[PDB]
């Protein structure tokens, strides 16, 4: 997961 | 500028994010968004015009913020859905299994269902706990945008997800998408905000  | 959930705003003439929801704090107008979108006092712009600054934020840990706007902005109880709008009627939190949609400047309005709550995202800056997971797709630039039910119940603001090389998770099957949002309830109580509804 990454910000968006 | 007319403040509607889902539209683009830039921060310090650099990053882009999406508006979550129109809110007030006493006589002050604002919108809630994602904490990773800006730091306190960063300048928010909509269509090249300054509309406000980040009043507070929490990121990482949580992923939330509110921008206080100048008096000239027009708060609207709506979320963009292409050319039409979804009216904000409240913030009843939906349950796992409920259908939900989200709106943002990158992928537009996408719907799916809530698949899990209290999820932890391990971002490079640190963990973000208590997120709810849906399988509507989303892309880079969608962060902070609105998550709402077709019935108008505001759920949260976009945080992040598992992106592919194209910048979104729309090219992968719903079954494998992880799109996360920060719940709205705790942001309203934390900042003493009230949702604008219609």
């Amino acid at each position: 997961a990454a910000p968006f | 500028a007319n403040i509607v959930g889902g539209i683009e705003y830039s921060i310090n003439n650099a990053s882009l994010c999406s508006v979550g929801f129109s809110v007030t704090r006493g006589a002050t107008k604002g919108f809630v968004t994602a904490g990773h979108c800006g730091t306190v006092n960063a300048t928010a712009r909509i269509g090249g015009a300054v509309v406000g600054t980040f009043a507070a934020r929490v990121f990482p840990g949580n992923d939330r913020a509110w921008v206080s706007l100048t008096s000239a902005q027009t708060l609207l109880p709506r979320v963009a859905n292409g050319s039409s709008f979804v009216t904000v009627r409240g913030s009843t939190e939906a349950a796992v299994g409920a259908a939900v949609c989200r709106s943002g400047r990158t992928t537009g309005y996408q719907c799916g269902t809530i698949t899990a709550k209290n999820v932890t995202a391990n971002y490079a800056e640190g963990a973000v706990r208590g997120l709810t997971q849906g399988n509507a797709c989303m892309g880079r630039g969608d962060s902070g945008g609105s998550w709402i039910t077709s019935a108008g119940q505001a759920q949260g603001v976009a945080s992040g997800g598992n992106v592919q090389s194209n910048g979104n998770n729309c090219g992968i099957p719903a079954s494998q998408r992880s799109s996360l949002f920060e719940r709205l309830q705790p942001i309203l109580s934390q900042y003493g905000l009230s949702l604008v509804t219609g």
